[PDB]
């Protein structure tokens, strides 16, 4: 009964942050994994990062050490990350995915577009 | 680090045929992290195959994933045409996912 | 307080429970868990479960528990044969398969299986065995393929030791196929690995 749920953006300026909200349902937010994925127009997709709320460890990917944030809040069942420093390179689409244990199934968000521009 | 590569980058296809994915790891993984994707432009990944095999929900038997090792594939038996589109072989295991570009199967 | 080892890591169940394929009772699956964390209550309330039966320990206690290790062991059976997995119990598959010992620490949990393993001709992949000279003892796994007597001969006779069963969407429900994993625990003696979700503080 997973289901994951996206905000819309839009950013006005490179140099400015995008804060992107992923909301769990369908239960079972602990004793799973949080991963962002982003995808570049005209590119395949790339991992971000993630997180294990129960842990509360955080794992990022070489590439984005530096400006990228995850965290998450468990009270409300959701996840966030933040992309600071925004540089128009990065106008992607950015998708949150959730793996529970006791499973293999990947679950999926609907992916939100952030677009950066004057 | 795990890089998954895909072959053939490009398929030309009729529909009605069968026709394969492959997809190689730089080093071994176990299966039980592999999963397989297809994209239509503008929509979100649907899965199609986890554990290296097993069938997503939803999906229809013309599609069969296997594999071990570093050698994984995914076949499709008939290639109806709502099968064309972007496939790609994703590692999801808890410490680096890998995507491995992905591969266009096009029907010409 | 609450004060448990500083765990990095979620408990890798998903390859036990999940898997496309289960071994065959007489060659059942061992995996060990250890260094990790697991919420037993999300797997415990799932209705999924036909049985959900618990020696030693109750279910509902099990996230304040930390242990030594955990063994997951995974295969196939009948479902008139759950009844055989469990401390106690005889009978073709408690004495020549799958053998627990009566002293028994863990739980066993079982669910059908008929819509993964029946096939329409017949899953003949899965077999069981009828044949052997004596009982096993715990945890043994006998996988030999010797021969057994009918008459007072050596080796009418000479019977395959193993059957395998036409688990089939034709099946009644005592014929379809279930699943079976059983969690064996260490505890208690121990520099414990395995810990429930808590939130370890001073
Ligand atoms: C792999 O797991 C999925 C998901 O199963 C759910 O989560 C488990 C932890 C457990 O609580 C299950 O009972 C839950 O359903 C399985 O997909 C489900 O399969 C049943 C048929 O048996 C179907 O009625 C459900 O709708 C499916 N749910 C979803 C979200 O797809 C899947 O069958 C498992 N695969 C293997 C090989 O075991
Ligand atoms: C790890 O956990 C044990 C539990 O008894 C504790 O003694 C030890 O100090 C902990 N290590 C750290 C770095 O906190």
């Amino acid at each position: 009964q997973v289901q994951l749920v996206q905000s819309g953006a839009e950013v006005k300026k490179p140099g400015s942050s995008v804060k992107v909200s992923c909301k769990a349902s369908g239960g079972t937010f602990s004793s799973s994994a949080i991963s962002w994925v982003r995808q570049a127009p005209g590119q395949g997709l790339e991992w971000m990062g993630g997180i294990i709320p129960i842990l509360d460890i955080t794992n990022y990917a070489q590439k984005f050490q530096g400006r990228v944030t995850i965290t998450a809040d468990k009270s409300t069942s959701t996840a966030f990350m933040e992309l600071s420093s925004l540089r128009s390179e990065d106008t992607a689409v950015y998708y949150c995915a959730l793996r529970n244990q006791w499973d293999l199934l990947v679950y999926w968000g609907q992916g939100t577009l952030v677009t950066v521009s004057s | 680090e795990i890089v998954l590569t895909q072959s053939p980058g490009t398929l030309s296809l009729s529909p009605g045929e069968r026709a394969t994915l492959s997809c190689r790891a730089s080093q071994s993984v176990s299966s039980s992290y592999l999963a397989w994707y297809q994209q239509k432009p503008g929509q979100a990944p649907r899965l199609l195959i986890y554990g290296a095999s097993s069938r997503a929900t939803g999906i229809p038997d013309r599609f069969s994933g296997s594999g071990s090792g570093t050698d994984f594939t995914l076949t499709i038996s008939r290639l109806e045409p709502e099968d064309f589109a972007v496939y790609y072989c994703q590692h999801y295991g808890s410490s680096l996912w890998t995507f491995g570009q992905g591969t266009k199967l096009e029907i010409k | 307080i609450v004060r448990f080892p500083n765990i990095t890591n979620l408990c890798p169940f998903g390859e036990v429970f999940n898997a496309t394929r289960f071994a065959s009772v007489y060659a059942w699956n061992r995996k060990r868990i250890s260094n990790c964390v697991a919420d037993y209550s999300v797997l415990y309330n799932s209705a999924s479960f036909s049985t959900f039966k618990c020696y030693g320990v109750s279910p509902t206690k099990l996230n304040d528990l930390c242990f030594t290790n955990v063994y997951a062991d995974s295969f196939v059976i009948r479902g008139d044969e759950v009844r055989q997995i469990a401390p106690g119990q005889t009978g073709k598959i408690a004495d020549y398969n799958y053998k627990l010992p009566d002293d028994f620490t863990g739980c066993v949990i079982a669910w059908n299986s008929n819509n993964l393993d029946s096939k329409v001709g017949g899953n003949y992949n899965y077999l069981y065995r009828l044949f052997r000279k004596s009982n096993l003892k715990p945890f043994e796994r006998d996988i030999s393929t010797e021969i057994y007597q009918a008459g007072s001969t050596p080796c009418f006779n000479c019977y395959f030791p193993l059957q395998s069963y036409g688990f089939q969407p034709t099946n009644g429900v005592g014929y379809q196929p279930y699943r079976v994993v059983v969690l064996s625990f260490e505890l208690l003696h121990a520099p414990a690995t395995v810990c429930g979700p808590k939130k370890s503080t001073n």
